[PDB]
C-alpha cells in the first residue's frame, strides 16, 4: 500500500476539504443563535476530524525515511511498474462507473436545503446539550443552583435577586465559611459554570484556556495573586494573613500549611481549584449572568399573562338515455359506473385493464361483463385448463423408442430418450 | 472507471519520482509496448492527470509530512479558523473582482450598443 | 413510444405510406401517423412510425438520421436568444457543442417540443453568458448554413 504517496495525498484532500466546508461555514451569514450555534459545533467537529486526521498522517513517516532511497531511485522504475500494472490486468467485466473518488468527501461535508447538517452530524442535535431555559447560550439556568443554595443555607430568607448578588462577587467575602458544606454545592456549580462556558463557544480551544487557567492558579494564585498595602498577603487555602513575602514564603512549606489542617494545601486544592474555575468562569461570562439577571427581572416584574407569552415563545334524458341507474364493480375498486352505455364500455377502458393486471388475468373479449374477482380468477382457471388441454405438447405428448434395446421400449416420453441417449 | 483511475493514480505515483522533464518512467514505458493514452495532452483524462502529478509532487514536499511536522494546521484550531476566515475574504475578493469584470462587460456592451455605426471613414 | 419512431423534417413530398415504404427497408413499420394542422390542414413536418420491435426502431433511427428527404432534413429519434427553423437532428449537446464555438454557453440548452409528438416543435432558446457571444450569434449564427436548414438567430428581449 503507498502509504507515503496516496495516503497523504488523500489525507491532505481531505484536510483541503475540510478547511472549504470551514470557509463556505463562516462565509454563509446566520440568523438565528441555535443555528449559528448548531454551525459553530458542526465546525468544531471538522476541525477535531482534521485534527485527528492530520496526527494520523503525521505518523506514518517512519517506513517513508526507509523507503525515499529506493523511492527516489533512477536505476529502479519501470519493472516494479509494469509489474503492478500486470497485478492491475485482472477481468475488466464489472461495468461499473464510481464518480464517488472525490465528490463523496464533498457531499458528506455539505447540508440540505431542509436540514442544515452535515452528514457526520447528521444525529446532532442542540437540544441534548442545552435546556429551554437556557437559549441555546442565551442565558443560564440557576434556579436549581438556588434551590440548592437555600437547602444548604436551611433558611428561606434568600431570594433568586439576593443568591444573583451573592454570586456575582468574585474577590469580595463570602456568605458563608469556607470549610463548611457550601463547597460542596460550590464546586458543582463550578463544574455546571466549566460546562455552559463549553456550550457557549465551542469552537473555541477548551484545552488551551483550561492549561492557562492551570498555569494562571499554579504560578500566581499559589503565590499571592491579590498583593496590599495581615493584609499585605493572603491565603486561599489556610484563610489567614502574613506579615511580608518571607514570613509567607516560610509559612507555605509549614507543617499545620501542608497536611496538618482541614483546609490545607493537600485535601483543600480540588475546592480552591474550583473556586478559582468559577471565579474565571464569572469574569468570562459576566455579560450571560447580566443577560440572565435582566430575564430574571422581566420574568419577575411581569404578569402571570406575560410570563406565559414568554414561555410560549333535460332532466328526461337523465332517464331516456340510461342514467339514474348505477352499477359497480369490485375489479373496478368497486368502482360505481353509470347508465349501461357507459358500464359495458369500462371494461376496455384503461381504469378495468389496470384493476385486472392486478390479479394477472389479462383483458379480452371472455372477461366481458364479470364484475366479480372470485368469477374472473375461477373463468380464468377455466380457460387456462381449455387452452393448455387444447394445444400439441410435443414433450409429454410424444412416442419416441430408444437404441437402448431398439426392439422394446416405446414408452419413453421426449426427455427420457435424451436421458438414454446422453 | 476504476481501473483506469488507478493506472492514472499509479502513472502520478511513478512520473513524481523523475529527475527530470522528459527522463521519467513513463516515457520509457511508451516505448516498451504499454499503451498509455493519458499521456497525450489532446485526451480530457490528461487535466486530471496533471492535477494528479502535481498533487503526488506537493505530497513530497518537506512540509507535506516528509521530514517534519505540521503543527498550526494538526494543533492550534485558531489557525484553521484564520486560514479559513481568510480564504472566504479570498473568495469575496474573487466574487467581487467577477461582478466588477460583469458590470465592465455590461458598460462596454450598453456602449458598443449605442455608438454610431454609419459613420465609416476609409483612409 | 419506444417501439414507435418520431421523425422530424418532412417536405410536402413526403405522406404517410411513403414514410412507411421508406421505413420498410430499416424494419418492420406496423403503422404510421401523421397529425394534421387546424388551419392549414396538412402535415406539420412531424410524424410517427410505429414499428413492431424496439431494435427496429433504433436502427431506422441509426440509419435515417440527418437523411436528405424530399429536400427537407429528415431525422428518426425515439418517441436570451431565440433560434429559429432548426434542424431535429440535433440534440441539446450537439447544439450546446455547435454554440461553444461563437462564445461561452451559462448552462445546458433547450430546446421547445411539440405537446403530442414531443420530439421537435421547430424553436429553441439558448442563453449565452455575456452580450458579446449573444452579438457574435446574431453576426454570424443568424443566417449560418446548418444540416440543410437556414437557421435564423434573434433576440428573445430587448429594451429600447
Ligand atoms: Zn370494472
Amino acid at each position: 500500500m503507498e502509504t507515503i504517496l496516496e495516503q497523504q495525498r488523500r489525507y491532505h484532500e481531505e484536510k483541503e476539504r475540510l478547511m472549504d466546508v470551514m470557509a463556505k461555514e463562516m462565509l454563509t451569514k446566520k440568523s438565528t443563535l441555535r443555528d449559528q450555534i448548531n454551525s459553530d459545533h458542526r465546525t468544531r467537529a471538522m476541525q477535531d476530524r482534521y485534527m485527528e486526521v492530520s496526527g494520523n498522517l503525521r505518523d506514518l513517516y517512519d517506513d517513508k525515511d526507509g523507503l525515499r532511497k529506493e523511492e527516489l531511485n533512477a536505476i529502479s522504475g519501470p519493472n516494479e511498474f509494469a509489474e503492478f500494472y500486470n497485478r492491475l490486468k485482472q477481468i475488466k467485466e464489472f461495468h461499473r462507473k464510481h464518480p464517488n473518488e472525490i465528490c463523496v468527501p464533498m457531499s458528506v461535508e455539505f447540508e440540505e436545503l431542509l436540514k442544515a447538517r452535515e452528514n457526520p452530524s447528521e444525529e446532532a442535535q442542540n437540544l441534548v446539550e442545552f435546556t429551554d431555559e437556557e437559549g441555546y447560550g442565551r442565558y443560564l439556568d440557576l434556579h436549581d443552583c438556588y434551590l440548592k443554595y437555600i437547602n444548604l443555607k436551611a433558611s428561606e430568607k434568600l431570594d433568586y435577586i439576593t443568591y444573583l448578588s451573592i454570586f456575582d462577587q468574585l474577590f469580595d467575602i463570602p456568605k458563608e465559611r469556607k470549610n463548611a458544606e457550601y463547597k460542596r454545592y460550590l464546586e458543582m456549580l463550578l463544574e455546571y459554570l466549566q460546562d455552559y462556558t463549553d456550550r457557549v463557544k465551542p469552537l473555541q480551544d477548551q484545552n488551551e484556556l483550561f492549561g492557562k487557567i492551570q498555569a494562571e492558579f499554579e504560578k500566581k494564585w499559589e503565590n499571592g495573586t491579590f498583593p496590599g498595602w495581615e493584609e499585605r498577603a493572603q491565603r486561599l487555602f489556610s484563610t489567614k494573613g502574613k506579615s511580608l513575602e518571607s514570613l509567607d514564603t516560610s509559612l507555605f512549606a509549614k507543617n499545620p500549611k501542608s497536611k496538618g489542617t482541614k483546609r490545607d494545601t493537600e485535601r483543600n486544592k480540588d475546592i480552591a481549584f474550583l473556586e478559582a474555575q468559577i471565579y474565571e468562569y464569572v469574569e468570562i461570562l459576566g455579560e450571560q449572568r447580566h443577560l440572565t439577571h435582566e430575564n430574571v427581572q422581566r420574568k419577575q416584574a411581569r404578569t402571570g399573562e406575560e410570563r406565559e407569552e414568554e414561555e410560549e415563545e333535460p332532466y328526461w334524458l337523465y332517464k331516456l338515455h340510461g342514467l339514474n341507474i348505477n352499477y359497480n364493480c369490485e375489479i373496478c375498486g368497486n368502482y360505481t359506473y353509470r347508465g349501461p352505455k357507459a358500464f359495458q364500455r369500462h371494461f376496455a377502458e384503461w381504469r378495468h385493464a389496470h384493476g385486472m393486471r392486478c390479479l394477472g388475468i389479462p383483458n379480452t373479449a371472455h372477461f366481458a361483463n364479470v364484475t366479480q374477482i372470485e368469477d374472473a380468477v375461477s373463468l380464468w382457471a377455466k380457460l387456462k385448463l381449455q387452452k393448455a388441454s387444447e394445444r400439441w405438447q410435443p414433450d409429454t405428448e410424444e412416442e419416441y423408442e430408444d437404441s437402448s434395446g431398439n426392439v422394446v421400449n416405446k414408452k419413453t416420453y421426449e426427455d427420457l430418450k435424451r436421458q438414454g441417449l446422453l | 472507471s476504476a481501473f483506469d483511475l488507478d493506472v492514472v493514480k499509479l502513472t502520478a505515483q511513478f512520473v513524481a519520482r523523475n529527475g527530470r522533464q522528459f527522463l521519467t518512467q513513463l516515457m520509457q514505458k511508451e516505448q516498451r509496448n504499454y499503451q498509455f493514452d493519458f499521456l497525450r495532452p489532446q485526451h480530457s483524462l490528461f487535466n486530471y492527470f496533471t492535477k494528479l502529478v502535481e498533487q503526488y509532487t506537493k505530497i513530497l514536499i518537506p512540509p507535506k509530512g516528509l521530514f517534519s511536522k505540521l503543527k498550526k494546521e494538526a494543533e492550534n484550531p485558531r489557525e484553521v479558523l484564520d486560514q479559513v476566515c481568510y480564504r472566504v475574504e479570498w473568495a469575496k475578493f474573487q466574487e467581487r473582482e467577477r461582478k466588477k469584470e460583469e458590470e465592465e462587460k455590461e458598460k462596454e456592451r450598453v456602449a458598443y450598443a449605442q455608438i454610431d455605426w454609419h459613420d465609416f471613414v476609409v483612409v | 413510444q419506444d417501439a414507435t419512431v418520431y421523425v422530424g423534417g418532412l417536405d410536402e413530398k413526403v405522406s404517410e405510406p411513403l414514410l412507411w415504404e421508406l421505413f420498410l427497408q430499416a424494419g418492420p413499420v406496423v403503422n404510421t401517423h401523421m397529425p394534421k394542422d387546424r388551419v392549414t390542414g396538412q402535415h406539420q413536418g412531424y410524424g410517427f412510425v410505429e414499428f413492431l420491435s424496439e431494435e427496429d426502431a433504433d436502427y431506422a433511427i441509426k440509419i435515417m438520421n440527418m437523411i436528405k428527404l424530399y429536400g427537407k432534413p429528415i431525422r428518426v429519434n425515439k418517441a436570451n436568444i431565440f433560434i429559429g427553423n432548426l434542424d431535429p437532428e440535433i440534440d441539446e449537446k450537439l447544439l450546446y457543442d455547435t454554440f461553444s464555438a461563437f462564445g461561452v454557453i451559462l448552462q445546458t440548452p433547450k430546446i421547445m417540443r411539440d405537446p403530442d409528438t414531443g420530439n421537435s416543435k421547430g424553436y429553441a432558446f439558448i442563453n449565452f453568458a455575456s452580450f458579446d457571444a449573444s452579438d457574435a450569434a446574431i453576426e454570424a449564427m443568424n443566417g449560418q448554413y446548418l444540416c440543410n436548414r437556414p437557421i435564423t438567430v434573434s433576440y428573445a428581449f430587448k429594451k429600447d
